[PDB]
RNA sequence: UUGUGGUAGACGAGCGUUGUAUUGGAGUUGAAGUCAAAGCGUGAGCAUUGGUGGAUCCAAUACAAGUGAGAAUGCCGGCA
RNA sequence: UUCUCGCAGUCAGACAGUGGGGGAUAAGCUUCAUUGUCAAGAGGGGAAGAGCCCAGAUCAUUAAAUAAGGUCCCCAAAAUA
RNA sequence: GCGAAACAGUACCGUGAGGGAAAGGUGAAAAGAACCCAGAGAUGGGAGUGAAAUAGAUUCUGAAACCAUAUGCCUACAACGUGUCAGAGCACAUUAAUGUGUGAUGGCGUGCGUUUUGAAGUAUGAGCCGGCGAGUUAUGAUAGCAAGCGUUAGUUAACCA
């Protein structure tokens, strides 16, 4: 701002008798040395609030629309295994299931490690535990694979 | 030969085979319009209007006149309002005039 | 067929060079070299050399006729300037600005040589309207 | 005394109309060929058929 | 929009005239002269083409001013100096310079304009009956 | 986030300058003068778009007065002879143009004599 | 049908800019920027073609702002 | 034009007609009550005028009838008695 | 943006404390332009390398003010806030349009912001161009609009993962 600039508090010209502007200080907002008058500050909060029950309503409705959209194929723990740490087999699964250009989202309860070892080098896709899916992260999916277990959890959470 | 005809709100001195521009008439290109009002067809002067006399014209085109960009500006009193206008017109020519 | 010759940042004014450049323009070359040598100006010793160099460039390089030459078009455009301070009474320090001039002389061979520039001008708009028309086929 | 209003690019150009230069009279020295300005001695050092100077 | 009004342009044809200003008065003559010069009476008067006719006024000194004006109304002319008022009277204008009287009385009736100074030169006010403008073959009409 | 935006200012000033071409001296160069002159020109346009229909009617009156003065009556008497007798809505221009194609106008000026 | 002058001033609807997000897509067969042109809009403003230039960018919906200059005897640079 | 709620702005006014004070039935003076206008309002008349008279501009038309004022020329428009 | 993208707290001002700047980009790579002509020489014009030398060491792009050249039109009796509405003649030919550039001649016409009862103003600000530059932010109050949740309702803060 006007004050933090290494600057001169000396008055550059006398107030009168020299025919020029008044111009109190060298580092003013309209000088080119530059005291940015308002500017952006590092303390802006940038935070919004949403009542928890409203958030449960939003999550519930987004699940309702996404889970009846002829892409939410339900998955079992088996193919979380039977896919080695290699991603080639996962790419074959995606290609056979006509899910290449989509952005498929895996949701899991027990967080298997063979799966997330794959799909990490894939920029499209991503695997998340149930407690880590957000409204944006879910309505962005455009195709998702729910595991058969989490339904029992999900029905409890509404 | 000549005739005087009231098309729109302007009275026109019109001969055979002359093209003149009148205000919009709501009629598509190529059709024949019979302008109804008429006065002083040929040495025959209708006082109010010349009854049972028409002039038959073929409409040539619908166009927009040159843009008139009107800006009005109170002097030294905080006002610079601007507005533009393109008056539509129809150009049409006569074929022959009903006696 | 122009064969120009340019000298940049000559230490002369643009507005003093334009006075003799007016003398030389439009006249034939035989009555330009001598008429420019004989005039008593600083702006003449600086243009006689340049004009003779233009003569030599035209004759050697492009291969024109010579005695058909004439000085097509002469200017003295503004070259870069120099800024300096000058003392004054009571210390007020005005700024002297030294001038300069980017002289250039063009020597044409055919007497017209002007309708050809107009021809290029007209072609540069003919191709614009033509490209405009060929892009009216968007149906 | 100062100008009250800047003299535009029009008034200035008109004033300089009388500034144009004159083409000085030129003669051709006999006894050699060259265009000496008239009523002088050319660089021959010859003025007419009389010698008044050195070679150049 | 509408048919554009017709307006002649450099289609001018001008016929001379003659009026013998024997016993007319100044102003009533002057308005008629001014209109004849401007071509105000033409059936097709274009306001910017000098569509008016020429005019020659004869026997200027015989024109008359009504009332006692001949001794009471003055014509003034000032140079740009000081004390330059030249003040003459109607009796002295009807004797010394009569053509200048009709000339001035006509010129003032024209608009402050750029053809006015080109219109006024179409008025030739000879002081006496004889003239050298018989070559132009004027017509002749009374009181205009 | 910082925004400079030199594109928009130049485009706007370019439109204002392009409006005033064929203006004397610097009026087509400097923008500050060009805007003043464009504003003033549009004021004059607004005033003249009314003054010209104020004046053309006057011109038609004048060129009708001249035509009638060579038949034996004045314009101020002709208008009666259109309204009250032989009620006619012939316009105030066309009765003017009819002189430029005359001898069809004389039919008018003798028709109202009834 | 009744209206539509208007400073201070209240209210409404809007254009443009910079970037982020997802969605489409154009680009060395020449991107933005820059000039020129005899276009289109009710306005802020928006296209089309060509020369130059030599790599990024346009539209749709939201979002966030160092967001919109003719004036401050304004600041800096240039030029009269 | 009454009531409630949000949001202001304003508190240097001027002139013409009318009735009076101060003033000297002086002021384009000053201070009031009233009717308008200007401010914050263009066009026409007034030769030219912020405040007078007529009027109250959405934009275009090279259409017609009018208000105040006005009709020898400038300047559009008239004659008779 | 740090005052500072580079040899910046330098150069510079001041006796001294102290004050205190500006400016970067060839091309992918020097293949930095051997040689020839003019010239004293810088340099310029050809050549040559290279995709381009309108990339040439003035080195990315290269507006405007500004200064010069030129086709086309007008202007040397003319009172001019410099334009507008009409309008001739002249010369061309388009983002195909009742077209474009100039514009003899008629009518008409006392700039922009500011502050003022009122300014063309003999009141003030601006020489011109370009860029920079002025109602934001944190935390709370009330009001309007929208949304979630609801009649023993609603709602989290700090903190922890
Ligand atoms: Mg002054
Ligand atoms: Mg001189
Ligand atoms: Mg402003
Ligand atoms: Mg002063
Ligand atoms: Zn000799």
């Amino acid at each position: 701002t006007k004050g933090e600039v290494r600057g001169g508090g000396k008055k550059p010209y006398k107030q009168k008798h020299t025919g020029k502007a008044r111009q109190g200080s060298t580092r003013n907002p309209h000088f080119v040395g530059g005291g940015i008058v308002f500017g952006p500050k590092p303390n802006r909060n940038y935070s919004l609030k949403l009542n928890k029950k409203a958030h449960t309503a939003a999550l519930h409705t987004v699940w309702s629309e996404k889970l009846a959209s002829d892409n939410t194929h339900l998955v079992d723990q088996n193919l979380f295994n039977k896919t080695e740490g290699k991603t080639k087999v996962m790419m074959q699964f995606l290609k056979s299931a006509k899910l290449l250009d989509k952005n498929v989202l895996f949701v899991v309860n027990t967080l298997n490690t063979n799966l997330e070892q794959s799909t990490s080098n894939i920029k499209n896709v991503q695997v998340k535990h149930l407690d880590k899916v957000s409204v944006r992260d879910l309505m962005l999916a455009n195709a998702l694979l729910v595991e058969k277990e989490v339904l029992k959890a999900l029905e409890g959470k509404f | 030969m000549h005739a005087i005809v009231v098309c729109g709100s302007k009275q026109y001195l019109v001969h055979e085979n002359d093209t003149f521009f009148v205000e919009k008439l709501e009629a598509p290109v190529g059709k024949e319009i019979q302008l109804d009002k008429v006065l002083m067809l040929d040495e025959k002067i209708g006082a109010p209007y010349l009854e049972k006399a028409r002039v038959v014209c073929v409409v040539e085109k619908h166009g927009l006149q040159r843009k008139v960009n009107v800006i009005k500006h109170i002097s030294q009193k905080h006002h610079l309002k601007k507005y533009g206008h393109r008056q539509p017109y129809t150009k049409l020519k006569v074929v022959r005039f009903v006696h | 067929m122009i064969a120009f010759a340019k000298q940049f940042r000559v230490r002369i004014s643009p507005q003093k060079a334009r006075l003799v450049c007016q003398l030389i323009v439009g006249k034939k070359t035989a009555d330009a070299q001598n008429i420019l040598s004989n005039t008593p100006k600083k702006a003449a010793t600086l243009i006689a050399k340049l004009l003779n160099s233009a003569i030599a460039n035209a004759t050697n390089n492009h291969g024109m006729n010579g005695d058909a030459l004439y000085v097509f078009e002469c200017v003295a455009n503004q070259g870069p300037s120099m800024k300096r301070t000058i003392p004054r009474a009571k210390g007020s320090s005005n700024m002297i600005t030294k001038r300069s001039s980017n002289l250039v002389v063009k020597l044409s061979d055919n007497p017209n040589e002007r309708q050809e520039l107009i021809k290029q001008q007209k072609a540069l708009v003919k191709k614009r309207v033509e490209g405009q028309q060929k892009a009216k086929m968007a149906r | 005394a100062v100008q009250q209003r800047r003299s535009s690019k029009h008034r200035r150009d008109k004033r300089r109309s009388h500034d144009a230069l004159t083409a000085q009279a030129l003669s051709v020295c006999q006894k050699c060929g060259k265009k000496k300005l008239f009523h002088r001695v050319c660089s021959c050092g010859m003025y007419g058929d009389l010698r008044v100077k050195k070679a150049y | 929009k509408t048919s554009m009004l017709t307006k002649e342009q450099a289609n001018k044809r001008r016929q001379w005239y003659i009026v013998d200003a024997a016993g007319l008065v100044l102003g009533k003559l002057a308005v008629k002269a001014a209109d004849l010069i401007r071509g105000k009476n033409k059936v097709d008067f274009t306001p910017n083409q000098d569509c008016g006719d020429y005019l020659i006024i004869i026997n200027s000194d015989q024109v008359v001013l009504t009332g006692n004006k001949k001794e009471n109304e003055f014509w003034y002319h000032h140079s740009q100096y000081i004390g330059g008022i030249k003040k003459v009277s109607g009796r002295d204008m009807l004797k010394k310079q009569s053509d200048k009287l009709v000339y001035n009385a006509v010129k003032g009736m024209l608009p402050d304009n750029r053809l006015s100074r080109r219109w006024i030169t179409k008025v030739h006010v000879f002081k006496g009956d004889k003239h050298n403008m018989e070559a132009q073959k004027p017509t002749t009409l009374n009181w205009s | 986030m910082r925004i400079k935006g030199g594109k928009q200012t130049r485009v706007r000033r370019k439109k204002w300058l392009k409006q005033a071409s064929g203006s004397f001296g610097t009026r087509h160069a400097s923008y500050k003068v060009a805007k003043q002159t464009v504003i003033q020109a549009a004021k004059y346009a607004y005033r003249d778009r009314r003054n010209k229909k104020r004046d053309f009617r006057s011109l038609w009156i004048l060129r009708l007065n001249a035509a009638l003065r060579e038949q034996g009556m004045t314009y101020s008497v002709f208008i009666n002879l259109l309204k009250k007798h032989n009620i006619e809505i012939n316009r105030k221009v066309l009765s003017e143009l009819a002189i430029k194609e005359p001898s069809k106008f004389n039919l008018i000026v003798q028709k109202v004599k009834s």
